[PDB]
RNA sequence: CGCGGGGUGGAGCAGCCUGGUAGCUCGUCGGGCUCAUAACCCGAAGAUCGUCGGUUCAAAUCCGGCCCCCGCAACCA
RNA sequence: CGCGGGGUGGAGCAGCCUGGUAGCUCGUCGGGCUCAUAACCCGAAGAUCGUCGGUUCAAAUCCGGCCCCCGCAACCA
RNA sequence: UAGUCCGGAUUGGAGUCUGCAACUCGACUCCAUGAAGUCGGAAUCGCUAGUAAUCGUGGAUCAGAAUGCCACGGUGAAUAC
RNA sequence: UGCCUGGCGGCCGUAGCGCGGUGGUCCCACCUGACCCCAUGCCGAACUCAGAAGUGAAACGCCGUAGCGCCGAUGGUAGUGUGGGGUCUCCCCAUGCGAGAGUAGGGAACUGCCAGGCAA
RNA sequence: UCCUCCUAAAGAGUAACGGAGGAGCACGAAGGUUGGCUAAUCCUGGUCGGACAUCAGGAGGUUAGUGCAAUGGCAUAAGCCAGCUUGACUGCGAGCGUGACGGCGCGAGCAGGUGCGAAAGCAGGUCAUAGUGAUCCGGUGGUUCUGAAUGGAAGGGCCAUC
RNA sequence: CGACUUACCAACCCGAUGCAAACUGCGAAUACCGGAGAAUGUUAUCACGGGAGACACACGGCGGGUGCUAACGUCCGUC
């Protein structure tokens, strides 16, 4: 790479609230803080909970119950 | 029209000169080419000047 | 860095069993990632480009190229050799470093996320993503930017069928629909 | 009335209608009206000869027109002297050498074909003849 | 008439034909673009005018990948 | 394809140099090995030729494909060229940028005695 | 062809020959006015001198160019 | 037939012969004032520019054909 | 001093009482939602003291359904040359 | 002698496309790497340098096939020089030349010097 | 008046109030040279972003581009890109083309002096073809030239130029 | 906002099929430039001098523009 023209591409430590510590290299500064990662994000459960929302007949039965 | 003509005069030597056209509106600064003076018999800084 | 070593050891060996490749070189490998940012609105304000260039320069490691307009057109009011967008064609070592930083931390930070498009292939294994916000990457400070601007990522491979090229990306634990 | 939809040049040289024709064999239809004589057919004549055919054979059958004008003929107005420019394009003509198939017909009887081509042949300046599609 | 204009003619063509003995500097072909190209001992001026660079006989050849006409001279 | 882009990148030198009618020193570079040959002004027949593929030169060197090897070829060619009677030549870089190995070959060819 | 004068808020003008403080009239928005409209009156919003260069404590100001600026008599290839 | 000039919201005119975002005065439409209508005050909509075409990155504006309109010529014997 | 902890519209969901019955077409509640609006063009309305202004409150009709109507009382002005 | 590579030509489609192959000991390629030489209007992609773990995938070379492109007679036709002629806008005749298109067919180039490896 | 195409009958030339278009310039980088590069237009995928701005791959291969008409020409690229620059240089010029003439044009090599390249080399403007006017008269700078008795001068001349 | 039907018009492509002064992936005859060789020709050729006339052409045959493939029309090439 052309030295001088690019910004400073330094190493830094990512540490989310879940506990997954993870060193990476990027133009940020000193340290990092994250919410979610590839692990801990609800996509494997998200698609299970999102798709199984519908159900109109049982909702009627839950009111009447007879 | 528009493009006038100028007299490129030498610096070091006799008052020998060249002549070229020049657009004065687009290029308001002056030329400073390095052309050959045949009286002195050498390449010299030829400055722009008016007729 | 780590994903290149992971690819060399774990992924190739996984892809060898799928399509019974005769050689190790037959496996599709990721050639380059081309981050593109057609700012466009630089016609009105000239600095708005230089704002985008700094944001790409922050997002990627390297500095971007200011791409000129190829032809003049009346639809957008642009002419030959006018700076309309910005780009980065990062590859090699910093590419694998960015590719981890994209899929591992940035892609999860996408707003209203669900599952990335499986259909999105060119018919030659070359994938592309379209990020709406710049804020999804952790490089940008929150009180610095002042525009709903984004980029598009464009993963180039040495595949031949999108069918073949899907498995490569799928082997990195890439989120598909 | 047949005419080229846009051309390169408005006015064309007179030229010389010479040699034999090229569109000689009956290609599309079963029958055909071949030009025996030499000449040049106007855009009006072709339409007039087509109308005479199409009306004879009724709704049935299928007709082709192998010839097309694509040659503008200029004419100088009345009470005008010579020179002062090439004249204005009045009508469009197709140059017809001997042997050229003009019209072709299909899906009709041989008895009723010839009578339909007589009615067209009457409209045209050039002397014509009937020709059948021979297999090779 | 709307038109009625023309330029003066330029006298372009092969001045010295194949086999003809030509002197060093003799113009062989005046033309616009390089229809003919410069071969052995033949030049090509700013006007694309092919001229003899040596005293000899003019030779027309048809060689090359794109099958172009070349003009050579052999003493 | 790369080769074809290198051929057309070279062609202007070759076609200009064959017109003049000069003895050209062609230098084909390769990741492994470097070649060099002095070709007659007609272009067909070769007068002198040497490379790192030749065992005579390969047996001496550490690795066949570097600046120190290119000098060993560049010396070897120019050493033969003077024995044959060649001296005034041209250098056809052959679509390779004049910088590293080819420069080391050229400078060695100059330092050996071959005049260009 | 010239020698001369002339050059500012949007614009017309001065002020420019005796360097230290760019005014002035129409385009400007809010008032007061009146059951109201016109007027009339009051205050606000805009150029550091067309523009670039030397010196000297201070330069629209002294001096040189430009874009250029109009005036002229002379210009009879 | 010949050479000038035209054709732009519903009306009459600018913008058109120097291609980049179409004004003016009326009328129409909405609301005011009035007992009501007019006048008057206050907003608003309304023209892809005769048409078929070319030139251009882009045409009301450039160029060509066709379709109307208006002026001038249409002469000597 | 922000379209704001201003406004509280609008929508989705979950309800509540009445009432044979609440979708056309009720009222209220909870939850999330958070529109226009930053004092209003020409105009123009009411008001001369417990009056204007502002904050509650009641009743009549009424199974349910007021921001209307009819009453009630709090703090409480300016100005009338 | 031969069989395989590379380099540089000659010759420019009978020589080029596609498809089907098969080759890695050298040769070639990608491949490895990025202080150094050098490189990017960003990027060791390119160009460049230092290498030897891998493969023959891609690219390249070689063999096979007419699906195309390409070459192409003989005969005829058109045209046309010269002297005639006619029913003269167009033809015709003697004699000389003689296409283009198509047709039978051909058809996966043929070689030159030079270098290297292997069977000799 | 000048350029391009056809008319123009396969060298050149060739008319008409015959058929169609252009020019009265532009550029200190749009010249030089060295080193690179390859296009149009579609297809599919991709944030805002849509037919089309920017990106990726695939398709086609010069339909592109060439400062301006038209013609001929260009991948060795004359195309588009960068790095230094000033050869858009003075004196010439073997030998040709084209003109009735005036004139116009092409030009290897030599002397002198540069530029670019590592060097072969290339460079006496621009891919070529229009962008232009003779003489007289007068102006401006230069000058081993002339100078009406002699010394100067004016005024002429020669060179550059308006 | 979810989407079906269709008396249908028809590119780029394909396989036929014409046309073209200003179209050409081809291509003659003659003419034309140069070379060599006979034969024949009153040097017929080229140069430089002294003289000039002429620069309104006409028709006919082949190639054309223009006109109506009209004109004893008009305007060019070649005899
Ligand atoms: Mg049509
Ligand atoms: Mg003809
Ligand atoms: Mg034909
Ligand atoms: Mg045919
Ligand atoms: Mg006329
Ligand atoms: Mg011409
Ligand atoms: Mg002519
Ligand atoms: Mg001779
Ligand atoms: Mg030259
Ligand atoms: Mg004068
Ligand atoms: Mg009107
Ligand atoms: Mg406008
Ligand atoms: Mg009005
Ligand atoms: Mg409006
Ligand atoms: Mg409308
Ligand atoms: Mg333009
Ligand atoms: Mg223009
Ligand atoms: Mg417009
Ligand atoms: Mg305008
Ligand atoms: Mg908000
Ligand atoms: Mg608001
Ligand atoms: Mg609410
Ligand atoms: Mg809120
Ligand atoms: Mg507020
Ligand atoms: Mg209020
Ligand atoms: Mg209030
Ligand atoms: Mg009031
Ligand atoms: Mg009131
Ligand atoms: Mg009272
Ligand atoms: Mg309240
Ligand atoms: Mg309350
Ligand atoms: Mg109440
Ligand atoms: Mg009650
Ligand atoms: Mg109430
Ligand atoms: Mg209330
Ligand atoms: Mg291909
Ligand atoms: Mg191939
Ligand atoms: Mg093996
Ligand atoms: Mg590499
Ligand atoms: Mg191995
Ligand atoms: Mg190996
Ligand atoms: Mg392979
Ligand atoms: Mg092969
Ligand atoms: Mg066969
Ligand atoms: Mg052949
Ligand atoms: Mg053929
Ligand atoms: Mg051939
Ligand atoms: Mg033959
Ligand atoms: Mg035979
Ligand atoms: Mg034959
Ligand atoms: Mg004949
Ligand atoms: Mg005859
Ligand atoms: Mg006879
Ligand atoms: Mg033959
Ligand atoms: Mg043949
Ligand atoms: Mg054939
Ligand atoms: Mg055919
Ligand atoms: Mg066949
Ligand atoms: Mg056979
Ligand atoms: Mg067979
Ligand atoms: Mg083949
Ligand atoms: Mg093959
Ligand atoms: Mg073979
Ligand atoms: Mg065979
Ligand atoms: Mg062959
Ligand atoms: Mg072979
Ligand atoms: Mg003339
Ligand atoms: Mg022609
Ligand atoms: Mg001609
Ligand atoms: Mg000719
Ligand atoms: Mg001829
Ligand atoms: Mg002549
Ligand atoms: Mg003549
Ligand atoms: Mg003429
Ligand atoms: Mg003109
Ligand atoms: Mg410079
Ligand atoms: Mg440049
Ligand atoms: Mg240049
Ligand atoms: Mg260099
Ligand atoms: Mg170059
Ligand atoms: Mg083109
Ligand atoms: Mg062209
Ligand atoms: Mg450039
Ligand atoms: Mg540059
Ligand atoms: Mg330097
Ligand atoms: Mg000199
Ligand atoms: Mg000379
Ligand atoms: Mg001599
Ligand atoms: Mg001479
Ligand atoms: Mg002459
Ligand atoms: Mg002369
Ligand atoms: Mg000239
Ligand atoms: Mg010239
Ligand atoms: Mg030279
Ligand atoms: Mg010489
Ligand atoms: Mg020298
Ligand atoms: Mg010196
Ligand atoms: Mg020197
Ligand atoms: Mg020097
Ligand atoms: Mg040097
Ligand atoms: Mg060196
Ligand atoms: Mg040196
Ligand atoms: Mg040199
Ligand atoms: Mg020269
Ligand atoms: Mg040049
Ligand atoms: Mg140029
Ligand atoms: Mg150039
Ligand atoms: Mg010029
Ligand atoms: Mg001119
Ligand atoms: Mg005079
Ligand atoms: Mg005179
Ligand atoms: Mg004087
Ligand atoms: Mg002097
Ligand atoms: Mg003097
Ligand atoms: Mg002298
Ligand atoms: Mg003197
Ligand atoms: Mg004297
Ligand atoms: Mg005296
Ligand atoms: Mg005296
Ligand atoms: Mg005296
Ligand atoms: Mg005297
Ligand atoms: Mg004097
Ligand atoms: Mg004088
Ligand atoms: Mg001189
Ligand atoms: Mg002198
Ligand atoms: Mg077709
Ligand atoms: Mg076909
Ligand atoms: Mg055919
Ligand atoms: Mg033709
Ligand atoms: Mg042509
Ligand atoms: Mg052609
Ligand atoms: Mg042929
Ligand atoms: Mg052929
Ligand atoms: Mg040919
Ligand atoms: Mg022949
Ligand atoms: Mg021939
Ligand atoms: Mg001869
Ligand atoms: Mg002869
Ligand atoms: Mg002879
Ligand atoms: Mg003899
Ligand atoms: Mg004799
Ligand atoms: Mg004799
Ligand atoms: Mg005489
Ligand atoms: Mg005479
Ligand atoms: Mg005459
Ligand atoms: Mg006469
Ligand atoms: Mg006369
Ligand atoms: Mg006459
Ligand atoms: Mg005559
Ligand atoms: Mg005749
Ligand atoms: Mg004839
Ligand atoms: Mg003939
Ligand atoms: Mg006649
Ligand atoms: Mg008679
Ligand atoms: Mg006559």
């Amino acid at each position: 790479m052309k030295k001088d023209i690019h910004p400073k591409y330094e190493e830094i430590t990512a540490s989310c609230s879940c506990g997954n510590v993870m060193k990476i290299r990027s133009t940020v500064g000193h340290d990092l803080n994250l919410d979610v990662c590839s692990k801990c994000h609800p996509f494997f459960t998200g698609k299970q909970r999102d798709v199984a929302t519908g159900g109109r007949v049982d909702r009627f039965n839950k009111r009447f119950n007879i | 029209g528009i493009r006038e003509k100028i007299k490129l005069v030498s610096s070091a030597g006799t008052g020998h000169f060249y002549t070229t056209t020049k657009n004065k509106r687009t290029k308001p600064e002056k030329l400073e080419l390095k052309k050959f003076d045949p009286v002195v018999r050498q390449h010299v800084i030829y400055k722009e000047a008016k007729i | 860095a780590k994903l290149h070593d992971y690819y060399k050891d774990e992924v190739v060996k996984k892809l060898m069993t799928e399509f019974n490749y005769n050689s190790v070189m037959q496996v599709p490998r990721v050639e380059k990632i081309t981050l593109n940012m057609g700012v466009g609105e630089a016609i009105a304000d000239k600095k708005l480009l230089d704002n985008a260039a700094a944001d790409l320069a922050a997002i990627s490691g390297q500095k971007p190229l200011i791409t000129k307009a190829r032809k003049s057109v009346a639809g957008f009011k642009i002419r030959q050799g006018y700076p309309i967008g910005c780009k980065v064609t990062l590859r090699g070592e910093r590419m694998w470093e960015f590719f981890e930083r994209l899929i591992t931390i940035a892609v999860p930070r996408i707003r209203d996320f669900r599952g990335l498009s499986a259909k999105s292939f060119d018919g030659r294994g070359n994938y592309s993503m379209g990020v709406r916000e710049q804020i999804i990457f952790p490089e940008i400070d929150y009180d610095k930017v002042d525009r709903v601007r984004g980029l598009d990522i464009t993963i180039t491979t040495t595949a031949k069928s999108d069918e073949e090229g899907r498995a490569l990306l799928a082997a990195f634990d890439f989120p598909f629909r | 009335m047949l005419q080229p939809k846009r051309t390169k040049f408005r006015k064309m040289h007179k030229g010389r209608n010479r040699g034999l024709a090229q569109g000689t064999d009956v290609s599309f239809g079963s029958f055909g009206l071949k030009a025996v004589g030499r000449g040049r057919l106007t855009a009006r004549q072709i339409e007039a000869a087509r109308r005479a055919m199409t009306r004879a054979v009724k709704r049935q059958g299928k007709i082709w027109i192998r010839v097309f004008p694509d040659k503008p003929i200029t004419e100088k107005p009345l009470a005008v002297r010579m020179g002062k420019g090439k004249g204005n394009v009045e009508y469009w003509v197709a140059l017809i050498q001997p042997g050229k198939v003009l019209y072709e017909m299909d899906g009709v009887p041989e008895e009723l074909a010839r009578e339909a081509f007589k009615l067209a042949a009457a409209k045209l300046p050039i002397k014509t003849t009937f020709v059948t599609k021979t297999v090779m | 008439t709307r038109n009625g204009r023309d330029s003066e003619a330029k006298r372009l063509g092969v001045k010295r034909f194949g086999g003809e003995s030509v002197l060093a500097g003799s113009i062989i072909v005046r033309q616009r673009g390089t229809k003919f190209h410069a071969g052995a001992n033949v030049g090509c001026g700013r006007d694309h005018t092919l001229f003899a660079k040596a005293d000899g006989k003019v030779k027309f050849e048809v060689k090359g990948p794109k099958n172009r006409k070349f003009i050579s001279i052999e003493a | 394809d790369k080769k074809s882009a290198r051929i057309r990148r070279a062609t202007r030198a070759r076609r200009k140099l064959q017109e003049l009618g000069a003895t050209r020193l062609v230098v084909h570079r390769t990741p492994r090995h470097i070649y060099a040959q002095v070709i007659a002004p007609n272009g067909s027949e070769v007068l002198v030729a040497a490379s790192t593929v030749e065992k005579a030169i390969a047996e001496q060197l550490k690795y066949t494909g570097n600046k120190d090897a290119a000098a060993a070829v560049g010396k070897a060619v120019a050493e033969r060229a003077l024995e044959k009677g060649i001296k005034d030549v041209s250098f056809d870089r052959s679509g390779f940028q004049y910088h590293g190995r080819v420069q080391a070959l050229a400078d060695a060819a100059r330092e050996a005695g071959l005049q260009f």
